[PDB]
RNA sequence: CUUGAGUCUCGUAGAGGGGGGUAGAAUUCCAGGUGUAGCGGUGAAAUGCGUAGAGAUCUGGAGGAAUACCGGUGGCGAAGGCGGCCCCCUGGACGAAGACUGACGCUCAGGUGCGAAAGCGUGGGGAGCAAACAGGAUUAGAUACCCUGGUAGUCCACGCCGUAAACGAUGUCGACUUGGAGGUUGUGCCCUUGAGGCGUGGCUUCCGGAGCUAACGCGUUAAGUCGACCGCCUGGGGAGUAC
């Protein structure tokens, strides 16, 4: 999983405030970091289907959240996906 | 009776052969929880400990001559 | 020709047959006997009595060696498992230790399939 | 089931201890069960049946057998 | 990787290439080359002594180091190379003192890797140590038979030997044929399996490929005339003979090992 | 850093080599900035069953805070050194410094 | 806006998954010692093995597979499924207090993924078991049941297949509605005075009320009272077959 300090750093970066954790941008960033981290693991372990299920859930959550951002506030969405370098 | 009740044992230690010998039979087999009265969580912990000890030749796998 | 005084009686007691084997304490066999050779076949050799007479025969065979103490190692599930030891004691050895050495696996090889009878 | 005959222990007594030790160990039962391969499904089914029967019997005895039989 | 060639012609349809991009795309280390002219399976009497050999490509001979005598001086693997003279791939290494040498490439071995022969040498792939030093059970390759002679056993692609036992002056080897063989414990042996394991997965796909590898076509004895072969030839396709070599010795199953000098070393002959 | 707990059993004829060995392993851990939370030479001890036909193995216990790379190296050393008959590197959560029941 | 839904902090239990080591018991085989006519098998036999020394017994070695006891109507997982011990990577569930976002939710035709066992491809491996096959019995016959053997397969790697009484024969999500006895795993208070008293969450087994049901039965884990969405049925056969 993602380490505590790293999570805190992500929160500080994208979080309006350092006690802000629920912000959409923060949530998306955290998911993205987790997904990126897990890439190495799944490259190593292609048959870890259960874990890949967890990863997939993460991906789905990120997509749903991102969609929510798009409908709510377009500028924020554009900035966030430029910051993170995520397609669409 | 459940020896660990007086402590509420913090963690069972595989090196504590003195007490694990209460939880193995003459033949080296692990005693059932129903017979010894151990709580289920502790029983699992103890079983793990016994297995580790057996690996380290602290306890025997079986009652045989050596 | 030799004397040892103290032997081991290995009682292999399968469902079909009982094999008794007296040996020196090291492992070297002195004499043996079976219910089959004792004169029992089928339903008759799969009985406690057959085991007893096999034991008697074995004791007689190792009489040359002059064995006085004897520890018995019982193996397998068998009709004898008791008759043999009783017979041996009657035949007149001091039974010192009685040990069960039935080989149980720790979930190892697959057994043969179940009989449909 | 190791036993060693103590000083001034009769043979019959020694035999009794040996039999008791074997029964306690459960060697015969283990061998009999391991004589043939029980399928996993069969093992599960047998376990379920045993549990159901035991529970039902206990309930029947304690609670159902609290009435005047005659 | 293994790559199935697309069926653009009936010549390519069955071809399976084993393509390894880690090999050196370039010319080999010229000091270690030397001339290697072809025989055509003919001996010094000019007679064909082994049938079915002839032609193929020109090939320089790499001077591979099977002896492995640079003890103590640690080398580093520069690059893997294609050797036409063997199924396995070779590795160009660079010894700290400046000498370069070719060695058989073991499994996993790659450029920049560090190797060392000797007694003190660490137990890791590509290191070479007397077989008394190697733990019993270890998989080894390029094994010597006579101390100081130079590795002879397990040189071919993906091959290896198990050190099943060490009793005194001799280690027992489980050779790749399955054979158990006693070998002197002073015999050198390189840790790990010999590389290019996919060599056997290649499929030549056409007659020409064999020709390129210098293999001339085999003619069945039963195709021939009675004067030519002990399987002669009848009207139509007869056979009725027990199979035999061209020189009339039963083939298929008849054992031919005639060697009493070395039977003492053969702990168990291969099976299967 | 993960708290480990190593216990290794040594061939009793090589019991005289044990002090040097302990020093070497500890030295490596410290070199790699590894802490050493407890270190108990239990000494020669009667085995519950014969290992490699030999009885009475020499037990050493070592609870350590080290990096996992160094733990791996230690394990490798154990496996290849034909002196240590058995070993058992076992992860632990905290600084279990208090003395063991076998010394107690 | 914060009650649904999610994020963060700290812990908890777990055969959850992937990779790599290792342990002991047992079977098989191999070599050797002791030893002698039986062993094996069955309802009873025979085939089979053994005087070319078997079976029994002790020592050593090889190798493969599976993890006794613990073990539980116990636990984990979406389901399939998961069981020695150790390490490395890794997913989820749950509780505590708060803090944060602010409806971001539910369901889902097409689509995509996962999916026991058997089966298939390529390369390994092969102890035990065992379709096929062989011999011996039984029998009217016995292409079976029983016995002695025994090859694919069962194991490993990577692909395919894509189905099971894949069952709780019970689609997912949410709300509401009397109880009793347990199991398991958190947590608050009570002096834990002892294993113990009173709460409050999660999962779980049985019994049972109202209600429901053709009945059997289900019964706060509904088959009760309702809402959203999907899947499916419309007499037996022909047929989950033909094209
Ligand atoms: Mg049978
Ligand atoms: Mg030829
Ligand atoms: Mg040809
Ligand atoms: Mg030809
Ligand atoms: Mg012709
Ligand atoms: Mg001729
Ligand atoms: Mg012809
Ligand atoms: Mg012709
Ligand atoms: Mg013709
Ligand atoms: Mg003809
Ligand atoms: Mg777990
Ligand atoms: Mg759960
Ligand atoms: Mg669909
Ligand atoms: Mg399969
Ligand atoms: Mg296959
Ligand atoms: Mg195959
Ligand atoms: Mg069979
Ligand atoms: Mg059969
Ligand atoms: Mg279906
Ligand atoms: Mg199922
Ligand atoms: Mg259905
Ligand atoms: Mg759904
Ligand atoms: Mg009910
Ligand atoms: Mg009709
Ligand atoms: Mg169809």
């Amino acid at each position: 999983s993602l380490s505590t300090e790293a999570t805190a750093k992500i929160v500080s970066e994208f979080g309006r405030d350092a006690n802000d954790t629920g912000s959409t941008e923060v949530q998306v960033a955290l998911l993205t970091a987790q997904i990126n981290h897990l890439q190495g693991h799944f490259a190593e372990h292609k048959k870890d289907h259960h874990s890949r299920r967890g990863l997939l859930r993460m991906v789905s959550q990120r997509r749903k959240l991102l969609d929510y951002l798009k409908r709510k506030d377009v500028a924020r969405y554009t900035q966030l996906i430029e910051r993170l370098g995520l397609r669409r | 009776f459940c020896r660990f009740t007086a402590e509420g044992v913090q963690e069972i230690d595989y090196k504590d052969i003195a007490t694990l010998k209460n939880y193995i039979t003459e033949s080296g087999k692990i005693v059932p929880s129903r017979i010894t009265g151990t709580r289920a969580k502790y029983q699992r912990q103890l079983a793990r400990a016994i297995k580790r000890a057996r690996y380290l030749s602290l306890l025997p796998y079986t009652d045989r001559h050596q | 020709r030799k004397q040892v005084s103290d032997g081991v009686a290995h009682i292999h007691a399968s469902f079909n047959n009982t094999i008794v084997t007296i040996t020196d304490r090291q492992g070297n066999a002195l004499g043996w006997a079976t219910a089959g050779g004792s004169g029992f076949r089928g339903s008759r050799k799969s009985t406690p009595f057959a085991a007893q007479v096999a034991a008697e025969r074995c004791a007689d065979a190792v009489k040359e060696y002059g064995i006085k103490n004897l520890e018995v190692m019982v193996k397998g599930p068998g009709p004898g498992r008791e008759s043999t030891i009783r017979a041996l004691n009657a035949a007149g050895f001091r039974i010192t230790n009685i040990t069960d050495v039935t080989p149980i696996p720790h979930n190892g090889c697959r057994p043969p399939k179940k009989r449909r009878v | 089931p190791v036993i060693k005959v103590r000083e001034n222990e009769p043979f019959d007594v020694a035999l009794r201890r040996f039999k008791r030790s074997c029964e306690k160990a459960g060697v015969l039962a283990e061998v009999r069960r391991r004589e043939f391969y029980e399928k996993p499904t069969t093992e599960r089914k047998r376990a379920k049946a045993s549990a159901v029967k035991r529970h039902a019997k206990k309930l029947a005895r304690e609670n159902a057998r609290r009435t005047r039989l005659y | 990787a293994v790559v199935k060639c697309k069926p653009t012609s009936p010549g390519r349809r069955h071809v399976v290439k084993v393509v390894n991009p880690e090999l050196h795309k370039g010319k080999p280390f010229a000091p270690l080359l030397e001339k290697n002219s072809k025989s055509g399976g003919r001996n010094n009497n000019g007679r064909i002594t082994t049938r079915h050999i002839g032609g193929g490509h020109k090939q320089a001979y790499r001077i591979v180091d099977f002896k492995r005598n640079k003890d103590g001086i640690p080398a580093v693997v520069e690059r893997l190379e294609y050797d036409p003279n063997r199924s396995a791939n070779i590795a160009l290494v660079l010894y700290k003192d400046g000498e370069r040498r070719y060695i058989l490439a073991p499994k996993g071995l790659k450029a920049g890797d560090q190797i060392q022969s000797g007694v003190d040498a660490a137990i890791k792939p590509g290191n070479t140590l007397p077989m008394r030093n190697i733990p019993v059970g270890s998989t080894v390759h390029n094994v010597e038979m006579k101390p100081g002679k130079g590795g002879q056993l397990a040189r071919s692609a993906g091959t290896y030997v198990q050190i099943v036992a060490r009793d005194g002056a001799y280690v027992t080897l489980r050779l790749r044929s399955g054979e158990m063989r006693k070998v002197e414990a002073d015999c050198r042996a390189t840790l790990g399996e010999v590389g290019n394991a996919e060599h056997m997965l290649r499929v030549l796909g056409k007659a020409g490929a064999a020709r390129w590898r210098g293999v001339r076509p085999t003619v069945r004895g039963t195709a021939m005339n009675p004067v030519d072969h002990p399987h002669g030839g009848g009207e139509g396709r007869n056979f009725g003979k027990h199979p035999v070599t061209p020189w009339g010795v039963q083939t298929k199953g008849k054992k031919t090992r005639s060697n009493k000098r070395t039977d003492k070393f053969i702990v168990r002959r291969r099976s299967k | 850093m993960r708290h480990y707990e190593i216990v290794f059993m040594v061939h009793p004829d090589q019991s005289e080599q044990v002090p040097g060995m302990i020093e070497r392993y500890t030295a490596a851990i410290t070199g790699a900035e590894g802490k050493i939370h407890r270190l108990e030479d239990w000494g020669r001890r009667q085995l519950a069953y014969p290992i490699n036909k030999l009885h009475k193995a020499h037990y050493v216990l070592m609870n350590v805070e080290a990096p996992q790379e160094v733990i791996d190296e230690l394990e490798t050393t154990f496996r290849f050194n034909d002196a240590v008959i058995r070993s058992m590197v076992m992860r632990t959560k905290h600084a279990v410094t208090e003395a063991s029941p076998m010394v107690k």
